[PDB]
RNA sequence: CCACGCGUCCCCCGCGAGCGCACGGGGUCGGCGGCGAUGUCGGCUACCCACCCGACCCGUCUUGAAACACGGACCAAGGAGU
RNA sequence: GAGAAAGAGAGUGGCGCGGACGCUACGCCGCGACGAGUAGGAGGGCCGCUGCGGUGAGCCUUGAAGCCUAGGGCGCGGGCCC
């Protein structure tokens, strides 16, 4: 999750999951 | 940048290592709890010695 | 009310005593002006304890407080009245001195022009 | 050009003056009067200058025009402003900003105009 | 103190040309800018070669 | 909006809350609290209507100006500092003033003023010391207390009341407050034997008398 | 129009902020796992000593692989072989210190320098306090004090060393990239020992201070640090 | 109406054997002769009081001839309760063996 | 407990907003008190004197000079890599 | 300044007129580590002397050079200004 290229969609999904 | 001392200064230690917050919380809770346990055992042994 | 500068720092000086050239107290033919001595047995050049000190670079003043008068200003030697419209802009950092050669009837005009242009003169009442 | 003239003027001009660990330039269109490429008022195609009037009231503001660069007589245009301190500075501010006329030194022109005005109001 | 020997503590290479030519110094004023603000090392090599001496920029011939 | 609550973390030590981030998520109940999504006035002039511009441009400019400082954080002003006392100074203890014109004299302590200073009267019937401020550090605090838990100092006296104005004249409310607080203090120290003589006397160091050897 | 430019740069700033927040949760849980690892490493040797004692046998523990070396004798009057090995140990000033992993080459290197150094086996508190108090990094061959995790992550991130806890972990538990982490660490500048040395010139066995103090280096780090 | 300063004697400067450092006074305070007892006097205001020829000012009073050089008491010095001190101006060596007052008022009690 | 949703396909079992405190990229006070026109205030430096510590006279030849090694009473001007 | 080779890149379809300083680029600014020195080598002098070409619409009998000074000062220093 925490490195940029391969965790981009995972950070996007947890950003949506905050909402 | 002025190098502050992470052993003395707290939020610099947290900036370098955010798990130090929960370590230094759990050890305060642990030491306070062990302290009240030893005080309760000392009071119990003193009451049993009084009897 | 004097003409106070813009900023007035704490001028720390590392050394206030001058550098006496070695054995200037002794003879009269030796003037007090420092010369580093090139002796082979010289007690000063090899810097023994309790001797005349040597002017190293480390005694140099801070660059922010270098060439700075105790009032906070820096000198600027002025000959005629046309060399004060130069300091028209540097009003709060740089002050004016009038040269020793300048006559009285021109020093008067210099002092009144600097009083108009708000420039401190270090010696405003020199000859009169 | 400009940089070519600067690489000659920078250490050889007779307006340059060097003493007491300072340096200056006594040329007639030098805001802040210091020796720089930015503030030199001879080596540029466009240049402002702020001077006191020959009369003891106001400020003459000097602009360098576009066309007559090699014609020194009809090169500078001089406008004498004799009014209050706020509108004098607003006039110089509009004159430099909204013409886009060398905006490097609008603030230096405003500082010099205010210095002339405080020297020109009567001395206490 | 430190156990450091100070023989080669200073690089010998140039920072500027030793000419008081002004056209070469305007070229240097341009290529300092292009050397520090591009990521092409052609600008660094040509900056170094404007810096050099007459004998280290020898005349290349047309042939 | 809602009514503001107090801190749900009880403070464990300074800078550490007693509850972790998940437990404080639970105590705040953030699982169910999600969310998703000037310069001109127009005035009439008897002309037309003029557009007056408040906050006008400056008239003058200094010929060169200082730059803006960098921004540092922990440097509060004096009026909102935290104020500390020593453990040996409690309301009712007797003090030995060491510095001013009332040096050496023993004094009943009243309360902590809002500006760090101590409120003081060794009562003026005894050693001629009024309702005066003093500094905490400049005072020896002996181990002799009186129980003033039931006295009422007037609340209208603070640092703003004892602050110097600008010869000095005693006002009338100084005398009234003096008698009003002495009528509460002085019968409570006449209850302790030999205490009024102790407050009338002064402190001194004689021969063979050293402060580090003597407790007080 | 700009109404898409502002919202795009807001989304980009938010994206890198959420990236940074994910990195902070990463180094948090890595430090938790490291704490669990150190609990296991400390109790494992005790548990194996106990099972050997109740079986009647002995338990020779793991011969330690990490030492901390301090230069106690000054610049002047050094044999050239000795000053070459002190240069390869990066001990140039007096009262410098470096971590050194142990093998057959390095033990003989420490032996050939032995009258000039005090070197021992540091514990986890020693490694912690040397890293946090005196630990700097050789970044662009400058000496930048390790005030943030990004100073470590920019230089050693390709060795999966992204925080100071990862640095401490590899130094203590000597890993694969111990050379690179150690050579990232600048030589430590310790103060003169409070309380003072008993004798500088003679060996620790004969009541001095030079030589292989084994784990009594954890008294001397506490008062040079 | 009595003395409010402890008695101390300016023993010397802080000195090595072939070097003295005049920025730090050495004060021998009367009565305390051990480091367990010197702890009360740390951080105290100490003062060297002397007279002169021509008058100087006096704060809260009339101009008179007495003068001072103020200072603090920094830290202990050796096992015998000797203490160090630092003064605003370094002391003249007139004062070797003269009564420096050590006040009480920077108090920690 | 640095764990928090809904929806589906597979296997084992990408912008939420505000305010605020601060062990947070180097000090500030949105705190004070005294004395000041004929005797006081500031001036480190430069004049004299006192005291503590230090302290052998330079140049040179020299392995090594304070040397019981040589040159030198003192001062002004001239005086040696052109 | 940001742990992660590389665009706050473009196109085609589904009221109030305002914003400090800077940049003698041979200038200014930021980081680190460093500082012994005879013979000797080198760099920089807005250190100093005399004269020449330029130049300061320079200074000067309303007092230049020189010299004296318990006066005020600047520079690490050569020296310099009142
Ligand atoms: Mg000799
Ligand atoms: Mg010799
Ligand atoms: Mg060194
Ligand atoms: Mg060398
Ligand atoms: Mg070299
Ligand atoms: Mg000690
Ligand atoms: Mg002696
Ligand atoms: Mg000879
Ligand atoms: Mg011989
Ligand atoms: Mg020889
Ligand atoms: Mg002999
Ligand atoms: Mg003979
Ligand atoms: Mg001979
Ligand atoms: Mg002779
Ligand atoms: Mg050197």
């Amino acid at each position: 999750i925490a490195h940029p290229k391969l965790g981009r969609r995972a950070r996007a999904r947890i950003a949506r999951g905050l909402r | 940048v002025l190098k502050k001392n992470p052993l003395k200064n707290l939020r610099i230690m947290l900036k370098l290592n955010p798990y130090a917050k929960t370590m230094r919380r759990n050890t305060i809770l642990r030491q306070a709890r062990n302290h009240k346990l030893r005080v309760e055992r000392a009071a119990a042994a003193l009451a049993a010695k009084s009897d | 009310a004097a003409l106070r500068p813009l900023v007035k720092p704490k001028i720390v000086k590392k050394r206030t005593k001058k550098f006496i050239r070695h054995q200037s107290d002794r003879y009269v033919k030796i003037k007090r002006n420092w010369r580093k001595p090139r002796g082979i047995d010289n007690r000063v050049r090899r810097r023994f304890k309790g001797q005349i000190l040597m002017p190293n670079i480390g005694y140099g003043s801070n660059k922010k407080t270098k060439h700075m008068l105790p009032s906070g200003f820096r000198k600027f030697l002025v000959h005629n009245v046309k060399e004060l419209e130069v300091l028209l802009m540097c009003n709060k950092s740089y002050c004016a001195e009038i040269a020793h050669n300048v006559s009285s009837k021109n020093r008067k005009a210099i002092v009144e022009r600097a009083a108009q242009l708000a420039i401190r003169v270090t010696n405003p009442n020199a000859r009169l | 050009s400009a940089h070519l003239q600067w690489m000659v003027v920078r250490n050889c001009s007779s307006f340059l003056i060097k003493r007491n660990k300072q340096t200056y330039s006594t040329e007639p269109n030098n805001l802040k009067a210091r020796n720089s490429f930015r503030y030199n008022g001879l080596i540029h195609r466009k240049t402002v200058g702020v001077e006191p009037a020959a009369d003891g009231k106001g400020v003459v503001v000097v602009m360098k025009r576009r066309s007559g660069q090699r014609k020194p007589a009809t090169s500078y245009v001089r406008t004498t402003i004799n009014k209050n301190a706020r509108a004098t500075l607003s006039s110089i501010r509009h004159m430099i900003r909204k013409n886009k006329y060398h905006p490097d030194l609008r603030m230096a022109a405003i500082r010099r105009a205010s210095a002339i005005l405080r020297s020109q109001k009567p001395v206490m | 103190g430190v156990d450091i020997r100070h023989n080669k503590d200073r690089k010998v290479r140039r920072k500027e040309p030793k000419s008081q030519d002004i056209y070469l110094r305007l070229l240097v004023k341009l290529y300092r800018f292009l050397a520090r603000r591009t990521n092409s090392t052609f600008n660094q090599v040509v900056l170094k070669r404007l810096f050099m001496s007459r004998t280290n920029r020898p005349p290349l011939s047309l042939s | 909006k809602g009514k503001p609550h107090c801190s749900r973390n009880p403070v464990l030590v300074r800078g550490i809350g007693r509850y972790s981030r998940s437990a404080m998520y639970s105590r705040k109940a953030l699982y169910k609290r999600k969310y998703a999504a000037l310069a001109t006035v127009t005035k009439p002039v008897g002309g037309g209507t003029r557009v007056v511009k408040l906050r006008k441009m400056p008239r003058y400019y200094p010929t060169e100006d200082v730059p803006r400082k960098l921004l540092s954080h922990g440097k509060k002003p004096f009026s909102q500092h935290v104020r500390k006392l020593r453990a040996s100074i409690t309301p009712g203890t007797i003090l030995i003033i060491l510095t001013g014109r009332h040096r050496g004299k023993r004094v009943v302590f009243l309360k902590q003023l809002s500006s760090g200073l101590l409120l003081v009267t060794g009562p003026l019937s005894l050693n001629r010391v009024p309702l005066r401020r003093t500094h905490q550090k400049f005072v020896i605090a002996t181990s002799t207390k009186i129980d003033i838990s039931g006295v009422k100092i007037p609340k209208h006296l603070t640092d703003a009341y004892f602050k110097k104005k600008k010869k000095y004249e005693i006002t009338e409310q100084r005398k009234v407050d003096q008698k009003a607080v002495d009528s509460q203090i002085l019968p409570k120290i006449k209850a302790v034997p030999q205490l009024q003589g102790y407050l009338r006397s002064v402190f001194a160091l004689t021969n063979g008398v050293y402060p580090h050897k003597l407790v007080f | 129009n700009f109404a898409e430019l502002k919202i795009k740069r807001l989304r980009k700033k938010f994206a890198q902020k959420m990236l940074r927040k994910a990195r902070r949760k990463l180094i948090y849980e890595k430090a938790k796992h490291y704490h669990k690892e150190y609990r296991q490493m400390y109790r494992t040797e005790i548990r194996m000593a106990r099972m050997a004692r109740k079986a009647g046998n002995f338990y020779v523990p793991a011969e330690p692989k990490l030492a901390f070396v301090i230069r106690i004798r000054g610049i002047n009057g050094v044999s050239p072989k000795v000053r070459k090995v002190l240069q390869l140990l990066r001990l140039r000033q007096i009262f410098n210190g470096t971590f050194v992993k142990l093998n057959k080459a390095s033990i003989n290197m420490l032996r050939i320098v032995e009258p000039y150094i005090a070197w021992g086996y540091p514990n986890l508190k020693s490694v912690n306090e040397l890293i946090y108090k005196r630990g700097y990094g050789k970044i662009n061959k400058k000496r930048i004090a390790l005030t943030d995790n990004t100073l470590i992550a920019r230089s050693l991130g390709k060795y999966n060393i992204i925080c100071m806890e990862d640095l401490i972990h590899e130094i203590y538990t000597v890993g694969k990239h111990f050379k690179e982490a150690n050579n990232f660490l600048w030589p430590f500048k310790l103060s003169s020992p409070r309380g003072g040395m008993k004798k500088k010139t003679t060996h620790f066995v004969e009541g001095g201070d030079a030589g292989n103090r084994e784990d009594q280096i954890n008294r001397l780090i506490r008062r040079m640090n | 109406s009595g003395r409010l300063w402890c008695k101390a004697i300016f023993a010397g400067y802080k000195r090595g054997l072939r070097n003295q450092r005049e920025h730090t006074a050495l004060l021998k305070i009367e009565g305390v002769y051990a480091r367990d007892e010197t702890e009360f006097y740390l951080g105290k205001r100490c003062a060297y009081v002397y007279k002169a020829k021509n008058n100087t000012v006096t704060p809260g009073g009339k101009p008179n001839k007495t003068r001072v050089i103020w200072g603090k008491v920094t830290r202990a010095h050796g096992n015998s309760g000797m203490v160090r001190a630092k003064f605003r101006s370094n002391l003249p060596a007139k004062a070797i063996g003269h009564r420096i007052r050590v006040m009480l008022y920077p108090s920690r009690i």
